[PDB]
C-alpha cells in the first residue's frame, strides 16, 4: 500500500 | 491565473511531450 | 486510466490526489486551478448510496505527485483543507448530474517545476474545442482495469464523442452538463478512465494560446474501456459560474 506520510501532516 | 496551463517542464521551456501532437492534430 | 501510458516528468503538474488520513488511502484525483483552490467531482465527497459523506478533517491533499504510493520528499506538496463546498444541485440520487466540488486550501501552494495550475475554458476555447472527434487527456492513478493498480501516473489521449452516440450507449439519462469521450469500437485504439481516477482532469492544449484548459471532470461510466461504453465527465464551462461565484464569495 501507501508509505507513511509524515506525522506533521496527519495533526 | 496569468500564468495558468503554462508548464515549467514544458511549454516555459519550449519542450513538448511526447503525445501533445496527437491532441493538436485532432483540432481540425 | 486502462490502456494509458506512464505520465511524463511535470506532465500535468495541476494534477491532485485526494487522500485518507485514516486508512490512509487514495481517494480521488483532483485538480489545482490556484494557489489555494482544488476542483475535484462532487461523488469523490459525497456519495450517499455508498455511505460516502467525507468531512474536511477527514482528507487531505497532495500536490506535485508522480507515483502513486511513495511519500515524494521534497517534491510533493500536502494540505489540508479549509472547506468543501459541493454544487448545491449536484444529483447524487439519480445520474451524478452537476458532479463538481471545491475544495479551498488552509494555506496556498508554492508552485514548482512539478505544481502548476491549469486554466478553466472562457465560452470560447469551450466552443472552439469541445467538438466531436477533437482530443482531450485524462490522468490518473486509478486501476489499470476494469477487473490493478499503477506504480505512476498514468495518461491517455481520447476523442470527444457526438452526443447522440453517447446517448445511445447507455440507459442512465445524460445532460447538457454532461460530455462523453473515448474510442468508437471501429476506431480500434483503446483507453479509459475507471475506479480511482474519479475527480481528475480532462484537459485540451488551446492551439490558439498554447495554454492546457480544463474541459472535464472524471464523473461517471459503465465498466472501464468497453466496447460501446464510453466515459462521461462534468462540463466544466457549463458550470462555471457557480465555480467564479464560490471563489468570489468565498476566497
Ligand atoms: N470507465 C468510465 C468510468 C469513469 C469514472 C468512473 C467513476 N465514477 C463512478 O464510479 C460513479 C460514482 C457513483 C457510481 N458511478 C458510476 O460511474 C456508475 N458505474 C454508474 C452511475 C451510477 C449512478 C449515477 C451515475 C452513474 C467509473 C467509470
Ligand atoms: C453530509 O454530512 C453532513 C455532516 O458533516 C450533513 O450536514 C449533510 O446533511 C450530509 N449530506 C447528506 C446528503 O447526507
Ligand atoms: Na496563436
Ligand atoms: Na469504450
Amino acid at each position: 500500500d501507501f508509505e507513511e506520510i509524515p506525522e506533521e501532516y496527519l495533526q | 491565473e496569468a500564468d495558468c496551463g503554462l508548464r515549467p517542464l514544458f511549454e516555459k521551456k519550449s519542450l513538448e511531450d511526447k503525445t501533445e501532437r496527437e491532441l493538436l492534430e485532432s483540432y481540425i | 486510466i486502462v490502456e494509458g501510458s506512464d505520465a511524463e516528468i511535470g506532465m500535468s503538474p495541476w494534477q491532485v490526489m485526494l487522500f485518507r488520513k485514516s486508512p490512509q488511502e487514495l481517494l480521488c484525483g483532483a485538480s489545482l486551478i490556484s494557489d489555494r483552490w482544488v476542483l475535484t467531482a462532487a461523488h469523490c465527497l459525497l456519495y450517499p448510496p455508498w455511505d460516502k459523506n467525507f468531512t474536511e478533517n477527514d482528507l487531505l491533499v497532495r500536490i506535485g505527485k508522480h507515483s502513486r504510493t511513495r511519500y515524494e520528499r521534497n517534491i510533493e506538496k500536502i494540505s489540508m483543507l479549509e472547506k468543501i463546498y459541493i454544487h448545491p444541485r449536484y444529483n447524487w440520487r439519480e445520474n451524478l448530474d452537476r458532479d463538481i466540488a471545491l475544495m479551498k486550501l488552509k494555506k496556498p501552494v508554492a508552485f514548482s517545476d512539478y505544481i502548476h495550475p491549469v486554466c478553466l475554458p472562457d465560452r470560447e476555447t469551450a466552443a472552439s474545442l469541445l467538438q466531436a472527434g477533437y482530443k482531450g487527456r485524462v490522468t490518473g492513478w486509478g486501476n489499470l482495469k476494469e477487473t490493478g493498480q499503477p506504480s505512476v501516473l498514468q495518461v491517455v489521449n481520447l476523442p470527444i464523442v457526438e452526443r447522440p452516440v453517447c446517448k445511445d450507449s447507455t440507459r442512465i439519462r445524460i445532460t447538457d452538463n454532461m460530455f462523453c469521450a473515448g474510442y468508437k469500437p471501429d476506431e480500434g485504439k483503446r483507453g479509459d478512465a475507471c475506479e480511482g481516477d474519479s475527480g481528475g482532469p480532462f484537459v485540451m492544449k488551446s492551439p490558439f494560446n498554447n495554454r492546457w484548459y480544463q474541459m472535464g471532470i472524471v464523473s461517471w461510466g459503465e465498466g472501464c474501456d468497453r466496447d460501446g461504453k464510453y466515459g462521461f465527465y462534468t462540463h466544466v464551462f457549463r458550470l462555471k459560474k457557480w465555480i467564479q461565484k464560490v471563489i468570489d464569495q468565498f476566497g
